[PDB]
């Protein structure tokens, strides 16, 4: 049986523009445990990008923590996105400053 | 502190 | 007060790309603190918290060669329950595992555990009287033979009783500055207006260990719950975690709501309001 993968995107500290931060691309709750993430900026590939180690929780899904450094600004917008098998399309999820 | 391997060539 | 630490292995076949990979991941309470992938340029167990850090080559040799044996015993895992089950030579497979063990606030054993799952589900597990199994179907019946046959059980045990204790209180020593002490959630209030009439209000915990938290809602200091909206405790990147709570309000009534807080942290619960 196939798990989607749900995916939180948030910043380590409360943002503000113009000040380093850390951005969170928390996915979890998925199977199997195949998974491709990658991070956008404005929708372009972030080269850097960290990669927490694959674990799972009481009901054997898996999450995992993806992160990169980053500058907020007024203007620039920025996404996660997921390649699963459960899913035919790729999933994007853009950050939201107040979630 | 990780367990050894388990002897017995029997495990699944 | 009560303290765990647990082993979290996963092996992944991928039929036509290689051969199957194996990761795992130790934990003491909600602390990470040592890792391996199978992928890796030199697979070697690897610290992933300070105080383990300090841990002599013995032990990383140890630590590694077991990931090493591991990989290679739960790829055959992989490939006899193939078997068990009959499959097609389609798709990925995985088999996990997650171990270790429970101690209470006076430092002895409160209970054990060892269990495999196969895609996902239950598959086998090791009872908590720590001598029996509890297989899932009929498959994990043919494993428990084997088991019980070779004498796994009380292998088990002897780890579980001794040597995973001993290592557990070990790290609770030697990591006890961060280890021992939570950290409380740094609280406050935002405002979300929708329209002139709506407005959310956001409650968020931040920076907390562990990750046991409570957020909720009250109106003139009473509860409202089906009307909340959570997010799952997520980390924050830096061994602390985030959370928060929202309610949609009316415009002019934020006064009414509070929003009320609980943690180990606290030496006794906060409320906030707008």
């Amino acid at each position: 049986i196939q798990k989607t993968p749900q995916i939180q995107v948030y910043s380590r500290h409360p943002p503000e523009n113009g000040k380093p931060n850390i951005l969170n691309c928390y996915v979890t709750q998925f199977h199997p445990p195949h998974i491709e993430i990658q991070m956008l900026k404005n929708g372009k590939k972030i080269p850097k990008v960290e990669m927490s180690d694959m674990s799972f929780s009481k009901d054997w899904s898996f999450y995992i923590l993806a992160h990169t450094e980053f500058t907020p600004t007024e203007t620039d917008t920025y996404a996660c996105r997921v390649k699963h098998d459960s899913m035919a399309e790729p999933k994007t999820v853009y950050w939201d400053r107040d979630m | 502190g990780s367990q050894k391997l388990t002897t017995g060539n029997c495990n699944w | 007060g009560s303290h765990s630490m647990r082993y979290f292995y996963t092996a992944v076949s991928r039929p036509g790309r290689g051969e199957p990979r194996f990761i795992a991941v130790g934990y003491v309470d909600d602390t990470q603190f040592v890792r391996f992938d199978s992928d890796a340029a030199s697979p070697r167990m690897e610290p992933r918290a300070p105080w383990v850090e300090q841990e002599g080559p013995e032990y990383w040799e140890r630590e590694t060669r077991n990931m090493k044996e591991a990989t290679q015993n739960f790829r055959v895992g992989l490939n006899t329950l193939h078997g068990y089950y009959n499959q097609s030579e389609a798709g990925s497979h995985t088999l996990q595992r997650m171990y270790g063990c429970d101690v209470g606030p006076d430092g002895r054993l409160l209970r054990g555990y060892r269990q495999d799952a196969y895609d996902g589900a239950d598959y086998i597990a090791l009872n908590e009287d720590l001598r029996s199994w509890t297989a899932a179907d009929a498959a994990a019946q043919i494993t428990r033979r084997k088991r019980e046959e070779a004498g796994v059980a009380e292998q088990c045990r002897n780890y579980l009783e001794g040597t995973c204790v001993e290592w557990l209180l070990r790290y609770l020593e030697n990591g006890n500055e961060t280890l021992q002490r939570a950290d409380a959630p740094k609280t406050h209030v935002t405002h979300h207006p929708i329209s002139d009439h709506e407005v959310t209000l956001r409650c968020w915990a931040l920076g907390f260990y562990p990750e046991e938290i409570s957020l909720s809602w009250q109106r003139d200091g009473e509860d409202v719950t089906q009307d909340t909206e959570f997010v799952e405790t997520r980390p924050a990147g830096d061994r602390t975690f985030q959370k928060w709570a929202a309610v949609v309000v009316p415009s002019g009534e934020e006064q009414r709501y509070t929003c009320h807080v609980q943690h180990e942290g606290l030496a006794e619960p906060v409320t906030l309001r707008w």
